[PDB]
C-alpha cells in the first residue's frame, strides 16, 4: 500500500496473510470471512502466462498479525490450507475478470480480539454504499513505493499499512486503460484534481477493500485487490474485484460442501 | 463478408448459431461433457437459447459475449468473435443490479430476522457470521479507530 | 462503401473484384500492382474464428470490371489463382495486424485501357503524402449503408463506388477504439465537426486506399482496406493496412519466387 | 510478484529471459524448428539478443513486446506477458518512418534512374511498374478525373 499510513494494532482483524512455505515468501493477502473459509484474489494462486500454479501443499496462511515479519508469539495463528477454489471463468487470458478464489483452513481457526470475520455485503447495504465519492479501505503488506534502486526489500512496509480510498465513476473507470474493465470490477482512487494520493500497489492482491456501514456500524467487504497499472500513477486508478456480484458463487460453493 | 448473416444483438445473449471456434482461434468443448459439465457445476446459467452441442453460447448472460469452453481447468474458456451489434453497456457502478443470494431458496418474501441475517447455513460456512464486522477492540469496545471519521465524512457528502 | 458516388468508367483500372466460384458470391476487392500479381487484404482468405480458409482452388479474380454484376463481355477478365501469400505474422487472433495478402495470377493478364496497374510508394513520396489532412480515395462494391431491414441485397451498389477520405492524426485514431492499433495501420475519415461523411463499409476490404502525387502525378497505393466498427459512425475511423511499411516483405515474397 | 525479476524496458527488445508461454496461456515453439524456421524465413529478424531455444524474444523489434510461435500457419504466434515498463510510444502517423527497400541489395547511394524506379526486378514482379500509376483514360490522355481536383486542394490546404 502506497502513500498509506501504518495500521493500528487490532484494526482490521479479518486481514489474512497468505504466503508460500518454501521458500518462505509473502504472496498476497486475504480476508477471514468465517471461522473456516478465506477469501483471496484468484491470481494469487494461479496465472498461466507467468507459470504460476501453487497447490495446497505449497502454501500456508497466517491470521492475526501486525508486522509482516516477526513471529508474534501470542496473537498469530499459522494454519494450512485444504480446499482452494478458483472461479471456473476467472478470465486469466485477458483481463482478470472474476479474480476471486476461496481458500479453506484445515481446521477451524479460533476467534480472538485480533482474529475476527469481516462481512460479505448483501444487496441492500450494497445499494446504499456503492456510490462514487464515498471512501473505503484497502489494507496490506504490499510494497510501499512502486520501484526501488536495488532489492525490493527497501520498499516493504514494516507493520501493516492502511489507506482510505474513494470509489470512482465507472465512466472515468473505463477510461483509464484499454484493459477491458468488466461489469464486475470497480476502480477506486483519487482524481488528478483532488490533491490526495494513495493506492494499493503490488503485493496487495487479495487484501480486502472494506467499507463501514453507518447503519449497524459493521464492517463489510465490497471488493478485493485485483489489478492495476503501476502504483499511485497520476491518471491510472486501481481496480478491485466486485465481491457483491460474485457473492452468489461463494454461496453456491460453500454450502455444497457436504452439508 | 457482405453476404454473411445479420448483426447479432443483445450481446449475443439470444444467440442460437453454430460457430464452434474461439477468437484465439481454438476449438470448442461439448457443453455437456466430462470437462464442461464440471466447470458449469458451480455457476448460475440460464436458458433463453439451449446449449446445443458445442456452439458458442451466452448461457450465463455474460455481457462480453458468447464463449466456448476450451479445456478443463478454471479460466480455460474463451470468447467468440460473433460480430455483435453495438458496443457493450457501461453501468455506472451500482447501476448493474446483481440480484444477490436468497436464504438458500430463490425468492425471499417471508424474510425476517433479529438485526443482521446470515446467508451461509452455519453447518458449512462455519462460525462468526452473526457478529461479523464488529471488531472487538473497537465496535464492541465502543472506541473509534483513527481515520474512521474520514471514511464517514465521505458518505453523507461535503458539498 | 458509404456516402460515396459511382465511379467513372475507367477511374480505377487496378481495382480487383475477388470472388469465390462456388457458391458464386463477391468476397473482397484488391489491387493490380503488375501484370501478374495482385495485392489484397489478408482477412479475405483467412480468418479461423469465422471459418475462413479459402485455397487457390476456391477463389477466382476479375480484373477490369465496373458493375458488381453483369458479365462485362467487352472489358472484364476472370482469371485463375496461383499463390495466396499471407503474412507469417498476420495477427488474426487479436487486431488484424499486418492484414496483407499477396495473390499471384495463374498466367499474366493482358494489360489494357480498362486494366492498368497502381504503384507502391517509395520512402520519399511516402514521407511526403502521408500527412493528416491530405485526402485519398477508396473503391468498392462493398455495402452502401451499414444495415438493411431484410437481405443485404438492399444495400449493395449497382456499380463500382468511390469516396475520398482524409487521413487522420494517429493520436486521434488511437482514441477511436480499444482495438490496439499498430505501427502499420492508419486511419482515415472525417471528424465529428467537419461535416462530410463517407467510408469503406463491410465488403470493401482489399480495395486500395490511393493518393495521387504532386510530383510526377502518378497514382500510389498507401493502404489496404482492413477493419472498422460499423460503417460511417461519427466518432469512429476506418483503419487501413500501411502498405508502405510492409513494402520490404513484398519484395522478399515476390523477388524470391524464381529468378 | 513483488520480489520478481526487474522491469522490462525497450518493450522487450534486448530481453533475454526464459519464459516459454503466451498470454493465451499456451506453449511456445523452438525458434529453429521446422515450423518456426519457415514462418520467419521471409520477414526481417535483426539480432539484439539471441533467439535462445523457445524463449519469448522480440526478434523483429515488434513494438508490442516479445512473442512465441504457437504453430505453423500464418498468425499462429502469440505475444508474451512480459510485464513491460512504460506505455508504448504512439508515433504520429508517418512518425514510425520505416527504412524500406534497397535496389534488392543493401543501401542505395549509387542510385540514379529516369524519374521513377522499378523497385521490383521485372522478372519475378512482371510487366507494368514503369508506366504504373498512369490511367489510360485520364493522365495518359491529359483528361481530368471528376474529383482529382478535390483530392488536390488537399495538399494545398484551406489554411
Ligand atoms: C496480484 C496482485 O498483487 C496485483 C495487484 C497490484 C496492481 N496494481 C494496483 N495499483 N492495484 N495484481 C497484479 O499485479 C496483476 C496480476 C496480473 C498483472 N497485474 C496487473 O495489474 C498488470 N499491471 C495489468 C494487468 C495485466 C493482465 C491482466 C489484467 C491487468
Ligand atoms: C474484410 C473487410 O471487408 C472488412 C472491412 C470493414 C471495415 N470497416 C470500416 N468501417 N472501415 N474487415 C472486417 O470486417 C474486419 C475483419 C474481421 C472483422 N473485422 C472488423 O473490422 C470487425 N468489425 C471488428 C474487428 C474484429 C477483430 C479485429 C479487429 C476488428
Ligand atoms: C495446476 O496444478 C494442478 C496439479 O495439481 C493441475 O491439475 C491437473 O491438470 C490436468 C490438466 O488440466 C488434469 O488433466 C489433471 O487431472 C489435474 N490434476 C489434478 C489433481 O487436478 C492443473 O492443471 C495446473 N494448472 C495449470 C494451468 O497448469
Ligand atoms: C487452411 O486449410 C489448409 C489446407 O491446405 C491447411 O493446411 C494444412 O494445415 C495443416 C495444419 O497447420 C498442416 O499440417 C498441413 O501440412 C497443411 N496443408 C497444406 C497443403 O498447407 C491450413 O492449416 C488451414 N489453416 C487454418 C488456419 O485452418
Amino acid at each position: 500500500i502506497v502513500e498509506g499510513q501504518d495500521a493500528e494494532v487490532g484494526l482490521s482483524p479479518w486481514q489474512v496473510m497468505l504466503f508460500r512455505k518454501s521458500p518462505q515468501e509473502l504472496l498476497c493477502g486475504a480476508s477471514l470471512i468465517s471461522d473456516r473459509w478465506v477469501l483471496t484474489a484468484a491470481h494469487c494462486l494461479l496465472y498461466p502466462p507467468w507459470d504460476k500454479n501453487f497447490t495446497v501443499d505449497d502454501l500456508l496462511v497466517r491470521i492475526g498479525k501486525h508486522s509482516r515479519t516477526r513471529y508474534e508469539r501470542k496473537v498469530e495463528k499459522i494454519s494450512m490450507l485444504d480446499k482452494i477454489y478458483i472461479h471456473p471463468r476467472y478470465n486469466w487470458k485477458e483481463n482478470l475478470d472474476r479474480d476471486i478464489a476461496l481458500l479453506k483452513l484445515k481446521r477451524p481457526i479460533e476467534l480472538s480480539d485480533y482474529i475476527h470475520p469481516v462481512c460479505l455485503p448483501d444487496k441492500q447495504t450494497a445499494a446504499k454504499l456503492l456510490h462514487a465519492g464515498f471512501k473505503g479501505r484497502v489494507t496490506g503488506w504490499g510494497n510501499r513505493r512502486e520501484t526501488w534502486t536495488t532489492s525490493v526489500a527497501e520498499v516493504q512496509p514494516s507493520v501493516l499499512q492502511v489507506v482510505n480510498l474513494p470509489l470512482v465513476e465507472r465512466p472515468v473507470c473505463k477510461a483509464s486503460t484499454r484493459i477491458r474493465i468488466t461489469d464486475n470490477m470497480f476502480c477506486a482512487g483519487y482524481k488528478p484534481g483532488e490533491g490526495k494520493r494513495g493506492d494499493a500497489c503490488e503485493g496487495d492482491s487479495g487484501g480486502p477493500f472494506v467499507m463501514k456501514s453507518p447503519y449497524n456500524n459493521r464492517w463489510y467487504q465490497m471488493g478485493i485487490v485485483s489489478w492495476g497499472e503501476g502504483c499511485d500513477r497520476d491518471g491510472k486508478y486501481g481496480f478491485y474485484t466486485h465481491v457483491f456480484r460474485l457473492k452468489k458463487w461463494i454461496q453456491k460453493v460453500i454450502d455444497r460442501l457436504g452439508s | 463478408s457482405p453476404l454473411l448473416e445479420t448483426c447479432v444483438p443483445d450481446r449475443g445473449r439470444e444467440y442460437r448459431g453454430r460457430l464452434a471456434v474461439t477468437t484465439h482461434g481454438s476449438r470448442c468443448l461439448a457443453w455437456s461433457s466430462e470437462q464442461a459439465k464440471a466447470l458449469s457445476k458451480d455457476q448460475d446459467f440460464n436458458p433463453a437459447v439451449p446449449l446445443a452441442e458445442n456452439f458458442c453460447r451466452n448461457p450465463d448472460g455474460d455481457e462480453e459475449g458468447a464463449w466456448c469452453y476450451v479445456a478443463d481447468q478454471p479460466g480455460d474458456f474463451e470468447y467468440c468473435d460473433l460480430n455483435y451489434c453495438e458496443e457493450p453497456v457501461d453501468g455506472d457502478l451500482g447501476d448493474r443490479l446483481g440480484e444477490d443470494p436468497d436464504p438458500d431458496a430463490a425468492i425471499e418474501g417471508r424474510t425476517s430476522e433479529d438485526h443482521f441475517q446470515p446467508f451461509f447455513n452455519e453447518k458449512t460456512f462455519g462460525a462468526g457470521e452473526a457478529d461479523c464486522g464488529l471488531r472487538p477492540l473497537f465496535e464492541k469496545k465502543q472506541v473509534q479507530d483513527q481515520t474512521e471519521k474520514e471514511l464517514f465524512e465521505s458518505y453523507i457528502e461535503g458539498r
